[PDB]
């Protein structure tokens, strides 16, 4: 126990300086405005990537559906032929793609949930940065009438 | 509510 | 959401609200000192009794 | 601040105003979708409207005091002044008094 | 914890000394306004390129 | 359409209301002052005077 | 991030001094003048090639 109270004592030590140099609310509230629209620009380009991978997987679906109709014209091309063979093999890769489309398109699905999900929370985020400017005018105001009312107290 | 509010100033 | 101490905003509104709700309290006991000293509350009786 | 918190104040009533001038807009179009999204944000910016008015009752009330202490304040540095020059009356006989009281 | 406290005070600490400076305000309306017109001519090469 | 603070669409804004909010309230502030005392108010009465 | 508009800063100021010592008319006047014609001149030019 006796390292343990050794690393607390460094820590508090180590914590009061810290506050002491950030403990000026205008400094603290400089960095949180500028932290929040950088995030939700981040949030932004993460949502815009999100929006281009659905739009790529629709593409894909698209591009899978294109396929299998090229393979049942090849498989049209194989019966007018007459070779058994021929027309199988058409057959044996549609059913494959098929399925693979299948599983694509629940995934598709929920991607698409949970992005429509995300384009509701960033309207909520909006919101909240244009209140979060009114709420620092008025703390600013009430933290100047303070400090004068501190040093008039004093006397 | 706003179109019962619209629809009354429309009646005039 | 969560209100965790890593998010810059979240620190922040936290150290702010709670150094105000002192400062008022102290500068409310300030406030009183002046009004309890005889001078202030005299001044204001006596600016109506001088006009007439 | 307490100037810009009514300034913000009328702005935020001016937006309003906007606002309800682009609902009329929206009901001689006849657009249903475009007049509630008006409605919407008339909503938003009243509340904090409210908000920001019970704040700044509380803000005005301070700065008058402010200002009252400041006058008295004005008061006490003028008595200070004559209180220090009888001080110094009072300290230079003293001084000279002490070492007559020696002798 | 502490590291990041301590890196979040520079950062403000710079900012801080830095904005005065930085908010002069012959300076910033000049400024803005060369940028915005360098801007719209950048825009233009960009649109001939597509229109090429 | 957002960008950076760097950029002087978004700068412009900020710099000019914070500016236009501090050279308001002091101006404001000295000049109740000035009408405050007894002797500018005893002046216009005094011209007034000096007139007749 | 903090370098870069640092940097910004340094260039309004930069840009003020120099605009400063170029500020005079009459010396820029002369060279738009001449610059002009020496563009018309170039372009003239050009169109006789074209001509030709």
């Amino acid at each position: 126990m006796g390292l343990f109270d050794r690393i607390k004592r460094v820590v508090s030590s180590n914590l009061n300086d810290l506050v002491n140099k950030a403990e000026d609310p205008e400094k603290m509230l400089e960095q949180a405005i500028l932290e929040m629209q950088e995030d939700l620009v981040q949030l932004r380009q993460g949502v815009a990537q999100a929006i281009a991978a659905q739009k790529r997987s629709e593409k894909q679906y698209n591009d899978a559906q294109n396929e299998i109709n090229k393979w049942q014209r090849n498989a049209q091309l194989a019966l007018q032929k007459g070779d058994e063979n021929l027309a199988r093999q058409a057959l044996e890769r549609k059913k494959t793609y098929t399925d693979t489309s299948a599983a694509l398109k629940a995934s598709l699905d929920t991607q698409s949930t949970q992005v429509e999900t995300l384009k509701r929370n960033l309207i909520q985020l909006e919101s909240k940065i244009s209140e979060a400017k009114t709420k620092k005018e008025m703390l600013k105001a009430r933290i100047t009438t303070a400090k004068a009312q501190e040093q008039l107290q004093g006397m | 509510d706003e179109l019962a509010a619209l629809k009354a100033q429309m009646l005039p | 959401v969560r209100g965790m101490n890593t998010s810059s905003a979240m620190s922040a509104f936290e150290r702010m609200e709670e150094k105000v709700l002192m400062q008022e309290s102290r500068a409310q006991a300030l406030g009183e000192l002046a009004g309890a000293d005889l001078e202030t509350q005299f001044a204001q009786l006596e600016g109506g009794s001088d006009v007439d």
